[PDB]
């Protein structure tokens, strides 16, 4: 690493610090007086104080680089952005009067919940101890179950079945799949609480 | 050969001839004009294009049209 | 709707119409333009089940100028230019509206890039061995010409007797419709069919008949260059192309009764710099002695009243979902990314 | 001494590339019409016709297929020269696939026109005789990796042991590109690799239309008298370096084209080594021009399978149609 261990991390958030004294305590004043005398890291090429930034975003857009090529990336990803978009509003349109109210066209809205209806909560960790070896439930954490959601996610939208489809419009098909609690990535998630419920005798040997 | 040759001749050139075709069909449907406007064409021919120059262009073309 | 006009007629909009948008029926958007439109505009037309135009100064003036035409004089050659996105396209389309609505003549031609790169097909033509024919690109054409103009194809009528084959000629006094006909039947005859349709409607115009409007997209790939190759691995010159030299003799002011309308193009062009946006540097020598004497006309980016006016439009179709959009910090986001560029306000507006 | 790229390869299709309407866009070019005459003079009847405007089913046929073929290639040959003389000036390397071999050695000056058409026409007529004399016929595999060969030809073999015959056969008989191949052998042979495809790992399969089991030792009649053919010819040494099947080199000294042209007859064709041996090379390094001097494109799919890079420099001699009437 380049930088020295004193360097500290730079916190982008712009409402910090437009916080007004008052409302401060003392520990977080304390802080803040603290964060004058430490070194601060050059705030990389990614996050800023843009009202449009979104870090789970962003994180799936880094999931799906391939060999540093983040300008395809954000490129995929946008275009999964509208054509959610627009098969939203294409649904709003041709929906009766009373199946308004009920249609989300917001596409962040969207992909915010797809991805929490793929989060498993409890996993398996592989344990070899009696020269046989054990599967075993574990609780999973938080970070541990967004990532997994990502992960099968873009498994599932990179399947060579899908022959000649291409990546926006997969993920799209995928993502309004997963935000009505269907497709394959929930049958996933299912079949992972399943597998991880005929194993409860097991968590013994935690 | 012309090309080498560093200058835009307004003189019997194919701005010229357009020109007097224009100016003759006026005529037929019916100067310091002219002037202006081979400066601007020599001026963008020879020098640099920029968007005076255009504006200068399109000014001149307008007069000699009687577009306003 | 403070970005919304009640005046949907394009022809009484003025200055003090500058910014707001214009509403074209989908009747006018069936035969007016089955091509015309930019391919991502279509888009929003298709999503907010409208297509509604801003209204712009370069339009505004260009419409200014095409209704105190003398149609004794020569046609004037307009060229729309300015940098990418700015809205040239849209602006011609507005005066080809404007035109159609008057019932004048409408010759569109909407991308002359398609006519010199890509091509598979391409045929020597019998009628001259020295140039070559586009059956797929005069064919899909002429349908959506006889689209525009179906009205005037019976009213319009041959002067000349010509010769498709020893079987199957047109007699003099024949409708165009026909020759159109021959055109989109069989391709063979497309290419021949399509400069037919041109030397007529060149003719008759100065007779009076009727007005024509020449609206060309993207008319510096007519003296530009092409990718085509022959077989034996040469290349082609754009003037070998019996569709591009047919379509430079209507660029020529040797014609009265119309206006020839043009707009520049970069992109799609060929074997040009990204930032080449300039008559002289996108024409080149020869296209700007074609062209010259011409007008130009710039269109810009959205100045203040335009780039609120396009977001209020955007925010009353509700197409921007981001909650933070609406608030003035997102405006000034979106003025900042964009600079107030059409084009990449829309794209950013997109996945907002 | 030349840089790579602006050299070319010549490649001659064979057997399969035939089509109705093949010599189109050739006949107006120079010198075309007098090899359709000598092909007349030589073989008896009129190929121009039959190519020009023919059934398909007596173009199918292998008496007239492979004739056809040879002069459309070398008609190719010309209609190249008159539009590129360079790429012909500039020629390294040579190579023909079945009978296309025959081609491009008459193209390298080894051989005579007149000679060529006597050989190919013998040949293509004992082929024909040893095809009638026992059922047989081929097919193309594309395998994926699991997929064992030599494997599937023993069962294919086991199975009409059982049911009962003389040393059945089945062989691979072309290698093409990487897991595609052409198995070769008596029909039964076959029809079980079709159904145990599953078995084994076959992702596709398709019979050839073809009358027999080409490059297999069922074509062991036909040896004998092509030899006798080739007896008379003489042989000179090829100008460029022309490209053999039997083992995918290219050959020495002429005296070895004799025999090595009637081995290809009852042996595999080595179309893969053939193309690694002309376009394999580094990272980096450039590709010469190629040329599928003959009917259809299937040369051009072989080498995009095989080598990408080399097939990004790839351009196949239209001989249906013609851009300008010369
Ligand atoms: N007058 C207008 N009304 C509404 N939208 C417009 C207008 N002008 C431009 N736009 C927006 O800009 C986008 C691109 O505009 P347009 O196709 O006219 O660009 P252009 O200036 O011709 O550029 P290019 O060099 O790409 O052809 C349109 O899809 C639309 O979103
Ligand atoms: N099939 C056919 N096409 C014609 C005939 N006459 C003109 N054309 C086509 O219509 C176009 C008319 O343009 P023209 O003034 O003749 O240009 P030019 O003759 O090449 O110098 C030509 O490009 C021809 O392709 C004709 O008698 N038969
Ligand atoms: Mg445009």
């Amino acid at each position: 690493s380049r930088y020295s261990p004193e360097f500290k991390d730079p916190l982008i958030d712009k409402e910090y610090y437009r916080k007004p004294v008052e409302e401060l305590t003392e520990e977080e004043k304390y802080v803040r007086e603290l964060k004058k005398t430490q070194l601060i890291k050059a705030a990389p090429a990614g996050k800023t104080s843009s009202v449009f930034e979104d870090p789970v975003i962003s994180k799936f857009t880094n999931m799906m680089m391939i060999g540093g090529n983040k300008v395809l990336a954000r490129s995929l990803m946008i275009q999964t952005l509208e054509a959610v978009k627009r098969k939203q509003f294409e649904k709003y349109h041709a929906a009766s009067a009373e199946e308004q109210a009920t249609i989300e066209r917001n596409p962040y809205t969207i992909f915010h919940q797809a991805l929490k209806n793929c989060e498993p909560m409890i996993g398996l960790v592989p344990i070899l101890k009696g020269g046989r070896f054990y599967q075993v439930p574990v609780p999973l954490p938080d970070r541990r179950r967004r990532f997994l959601a990502m992960k099968w996610m873009i498994t599932e939208c990179r399947d060579k079945k899908h022959q000649r489809t291409l990546m926006p419009e997969k993920l799209s098909h995928k993502l309004l799949e997963a935000f009505h609690n269907q497709g394959p990535v929930i049958k996933r998630k299912h079949d992972l609480h399943k597998m991880a419920e005929a194993n409860r005798a097991l968590a013994h040997y935690r | 050969t012309e090309a080498d040759m560093e200058e835009y001749i307004w003189e019997n050139s194919s701005s010229e001839r357009n020109i007097l075709e224009t100016l003759l069909q006026m005529k037929a449907a019916e100067t310091k004009e002219i002037e202006e406007y081979k400066k601007s064409v020599v001026s963008l021919k020879n020098e640099e294009e920029n968007e005076n120059s255009i504006s200068q262009y399109k000014e001149s073309v307008k007069r000699l049209l009687n577009v306003t | 709707a403070i970005s919304r006009t009640n005046e949907n007629d394009p022809a009484k909009h003025g200055d003090q119409h500058e910014g707001q948008h214009y509403n074209i029926s989908p009747q006018d958007l069936e035969t007016v333009f089955p091509h015309g439109l930019p391919p991502r505009f279509v888009m929003q037309v298709k999503t907010f089940s409208e297509a509604c135009l801003m209204v712009r100064k370069p339009a505004l003036e260009l419409l200014h100028y095409l209704k105190n035409t003398s149609f004794a004089y020569p046609a004037i050659r307009y060229l729309l230019y300015g940098e990418k996105g700015t809205g040239k396209t849209l602006s011609l389309c507005h005066v080809i509206h404007f035109c159609a609505k008057q019932d004048w003549l409408i010759l569109h031609i909407p991308d002359a890039h398609l006519w010199v790169k890509n091509c598979r097909d391409l045929l020597q033509s019998s009628y001259n061995k020295q140039r070559f024919d586009q059956p797929l690109e005069a064919s899909t054409w002429l349908k959506n010409f006889k689209t525009t103009n179906e009205r005037f194809l019976n009213q319009i009528k041959v002067q000349e007797k010509y010769v498709w084959n020893k079987r199957e000629s047109t007699e003099k006094g024949s409708p165009l419709g026909e020759v159109v006909e021959q055109g989109i039947t069989r391709v063979r005859n497309a290419t021949d069919a399509v400069g037919i349709v041109l030397k007529e409607l060149k003719r008759q115009s100065s007779l009076g008949m009727f007005h024509l409007l020449v609206a060309v997209d993207g008319i510096n790939a007519l003296w530009g260059r092409t990718t085509l190759k022959r077989e034996d691995k040469s290349p082609i010159a754009p003037e070998e192309l019996a569709l591009v030299h047919n379509l430079r003799k209507m660029m020529k002011n040797d014609w009265h009764g119309g206006a020839i309308v043009s707009a520049l193009s970069q992109t799609g062009s060929l074997f040009k710099p990204r930032k080449a946006y300039l008559p002289q540097e996108l024409l080149g020598k020869e296209g700007f002695d074609a062209l010259d004497p011409f007008i130009p006309i710039l269109v810009s980016n959205y100045n203040p009243k335009e780039f609120e006016s396009c977001i209020q439009y955007y925010l009353e179709n509700n197409w921007l979902q981001h909650e933070k959009a609406p608030t003035e910090e997102g405006k000034k986001e979106l003025l900042f990314l964009s600079n107030a560029n059409p084009s990449l306000l829309e794209r950013h507006c997109a996945y907002l | 001494r030349r840089m790579p790229g602006q050299c070319s390869v010549l490649l001659f299709p064979g057997q399969g590339s035939q089509v109705v309407g093949m010599g189109r866009g050739l006949l107006n070019y120079p010198r075309v019409r007098e090899l359709y005459a000598a092909a007349r003079r030589v073989l008896g009847y009129d190929l121009l016709e039959l190519s020009l405007h023919g059934p398909q089913e007596t173009l199918d046929r292998t008496v007239h297929c492979q004739p056809a073929i040879f002069v459309a290639s070398l008609a190719a040959v010309e209609k190249l020269h008159h539009l590129q003389p360079s790429v012909i000036e500039n020629c390294v390397a040579a190579a023909g696939f079945s009978v296309g071999e025959f081609a491009a050695l008459v193209f390298a000056g080894a051989m005579e026109f007149a000679e060529g058409l006597y050989a190919v026409k013998i040949r293509a007529e004992a082929m024909q005789e040893a095809s009638e004399a026992v059922p047989s016929g081929m097919l193309s595999v594309l395998g994926q990796p699991q997929s064992k060969f030599n494997f599937a030809c023993l069962e294919a073999r086991e199975h009409c042991k059982s049911l009962g015959i003389e040393n059945p056969v089945c062989e691979v008989s072309n290698y093409l590109f990487p897991d595609c191949r052409v198995i070769s052998g008596h029909q039964e042979a076959l029809r079980f690799l079709q159904k145990n495809s599953s078995k084994f790992h076959f992702r596709r399969t398709r019979m050839l239309p073809v009358s027999g089991a080409f490059h297999t030792r069922l074509m062991e009649p036909a040896v004998e008298p092509l030899t006798q053919a080739l007896k008379a010819v003489d042989i000179k040494k090829p100008l460029v370096s022309v490209y053999s099947n039997v083992h995918a080199h290219r050959y020495r000294h002429p005296g070895h084209i004799h025999k090595l042209l009637a081995q290809q007859l009852v042996s595999p064709v080595k179309w893969e080594q053939t193309m690694h041996a002309i376009y394999e090379r580094k990272k980096g390094r450039g590709f010469p021009q190629t040329f599928e001097v003959g009917p259809g494109r299937q040369l051009g799919a072989i080498l995009k399978s095989c080598n990408m890079q080399a097939w990004k420099s790839y351009s196949a001699v239209d001989v249906l149609q013609t851009l300008e009437h010369v």
